[PDB]
């Protein structure tokens, strides 16, 4: 099936986005930890809390 | 051919926030990588072309970037007429592929609804259908529950809803909801009800009409 | 405009098909006028038409 | 300036033909590469065909091959798409677009678009009814009114308020399609509770698949 990773952004300076990722449930997890470690570039070290089963992601940057 | 993966498919960022998204490429496709932007039902924008050039009279905010197969395109300080639909595109191979499109919204404060109602018109009951209206306007965020009562009996399967873009100023939704019945049906019942749940809201609000008042 | 024996005879096939009708034989024949490169693939995609209407 | 106009869209049934033109003005076709790009309702871009029209090179997309034909008059400064045997997916806004004007290696002039439906179904211009404003549609000193634009097909429907002059605080709906296979939608505005009576309202409402122009006086009843 397709699933929606729903994904909250949580920056250094506590500013706060959210994004989706969608496909197949192994397709989107990857999609999302993708797009942590390209943020994490400009943002510093993520860390990615996973909760719903892996369904939903609360990824905090360092800074 | 070549595949276009763009990522995330929906972004939500704060006015003045900086925001990333991205577009990975099947396989090696240089810097022939441009990106558009769609919105307010218009056609789409040339924004970055050859993967990191701005197009001219596109705002500075904007700016793109290539690793590899890679590329992104940032917006550095995000602006509500920035709300649309996001795509890349390669001209490495033929035939140009796009990516299927990234889309941005704004965040804001939260905004309850103003919420009203309009009975069907006269001349509609001339013919044999009655269309009800619920209207909310101008509000944050778009999650909102519509619910008809007619006669106190929840109605289900006869109402569509449509909401409108993020406006480009102030960030808001509005959405109808639009109950259809017939003419004989409307004109066999008296109390008709949306009752509307929002998040801006402390408790569920009930706009409602009996048919015949002024 | 002029042209060879190939591209006459693509017209006369498309000319000839008894299934198409009017609007979509006319629509092919200005298919191969516009892009003599297509001539082979409009054929195909004629006779496809035709034989789909029988 | 440099400019794209797309026409000769309209709704074709399953296994019609249509051809669609892409006037160019402000730049030369001669100089540039010429591309139709379609999007489905609600859905991405989808590239369709290109020319270089200073020697007819022609490329497709697998999916139309053969039953489009992409072309050029440059005494016209015209581009043309011929479409054969159209089927349902067909269904989209057809944009053309310039590539390689003035050195630029992207598409940076784009057409308006011009709609392609692909149906059995036969047109139906809309009727138009008044969302009137009246006590259940104020609060603060503002009242919303509108039109109701219901039962039309095929798409679009436009509308105006005061033929251009009322833009601001005007929300127009997207086009539902209804469980009948026709569409519908309203229109509404917010304008200060004192206007209503003194200040005419009209929804200029165009449907011109059929040939519908409708201009409707909304007033409170």
């Amino acid at each position: 099936s397709e699933v929606t990773i729903k994904v909250n952004l949580i920056f250094a300076d506590g500013k706060i986005q959210t994004a989706e990722f969608k496909g197949t449930f192994e397709e989107a997890t990857a999609e999302a930890y993708r797009y942590a470690a390209l943020l994490a570039k400009v943002n510093g070290e993520y860390t990615a809390d996973l909760e719903d089963g892996g369904n939903h992601m609360n990824i905090k940057f360092a800074g | 051919d070549i595949q276009m993966t763009q990522s995330p498919i929906l972004l939500s960022a704060s006015v003045g926030d900086r925001v990333t998204i991205t577009c990975r490429a099947s396989q090696d496709v240089n810097t022939a990588v441009a990106w558009y932007q769609q919105r307010t039902n218009g056609s789409p924008r040339l924004l970055i072309y050859s993967a990191s050039f701005l197009y001219s009279g596109v705002p500075s905010r904007f700016s793109g970037s290539r690793s590899g197969t890679d590329f992104t395109l940032t917006i550095s300080s995000l602006q509500p007429e920035d709300e649309a639909d996001y795509y890349c595109q390669q001209h490495y191979t033929t035939p140009p592929t796009f990516g299927a499109g990234t889309k941005v919204e704004i965040k804001r404060t939260v905004a309850a609804p103003s919420v009203f109602i309009f009975p069907p018109s006269d001349e509609q009951l001339k013919s044999g259908t009655a269309s009800v209206v619920c209207l909310l306007n101008n509000f944050y965020p778009r999650e909102a529950k519509v619910q008809w009562k007619v006669d106190n009996a929840l109605q289900s399967g006869n109402s569509q809803e449509s909401v409108t873009e993020q406006d480009s100023k102030d960030s808001t939704y509005s959405l109808s909801s639009t109950l259809t019945l017939s003419k004989a049906d409307y004109e066999k019942h008296k109390v008709y009800a949306c009752e509307v749940t929002h998040q801006g809201l402390s408790s569920p609000v009930t706009k409602s009409f009996n048919r015949g008042e002024c | 405009g002029s042209y060879n024996k190939d591209q006459q005879s693509a017209f006369y096939e498309i000319l000839n098909m008894p299934n198409l009708n009017e609007a979509q034989r006319n629509g092919f024949i200005q298919s191969l006028k516009d892009d003599p490169s297509q001539s082979t693939n409009v054929l195909g995609e004629a006779k496809k038409l035709n034989e789909s209407q029988a | 300036e440099v400019q794209l106009v797309e026409s000769g869209g309209g709704l074709v049934q399953p296994g019609g033909s249509l051809r669609l033109s892409c006037a160019a003005s402000g730049f030369n076709i001669k100089d540039t590469y010429i591309h139709w790009v379609r999007q489905s309702p609600g859905k991405g871009l989808e590239w369709v065909a290109r020319i270089y029209p200073t020697n007819g090179y022609t490329r497709y997309a697998d999916s139309v091959k053969g039953r489009f034909t992409i072309s050029a008059d440059t005494s016209k400064n015209t581009a043309y798409l011929q479409m054969n045997s159209l089927r349902a997916e067909d269904t989209a806004i057809y944009y053309c677009s310039r590539w390689g004007g003035d050195g630029f290696y992207a598409m940076d002039y784009w057409g308006q678009g011009t709609l392609v439906t692909v149906s059995s179904a036969s047109t139906k211009g809309p009727s138009v009814f008044p969302l009137a404003p009246s006590s259940k549609s104020t609060s603060g000193g503002t009242a919303a009114l509108g039109c109701l634009v219901k039962d039309y097909f095929p798409e679009p429907v436009t509308v105006s308020w005061n033929s251009g002059a009322l833009t601001s605080g005007v929300h127009t709906f997207p086009c539902v399609l209804q469980s009948s296979g026709l569409y519908s939608l309203s229109s509404v505005v917010t304008v200060p509770s004192s206007s209503l009576g003194t200040q005419t309202y009209i929804c200029n409402v165009n449907h011109k698949p059929s040939n519908t122009k409708v201009d409707k006086k909304v007033e409170p009843k």
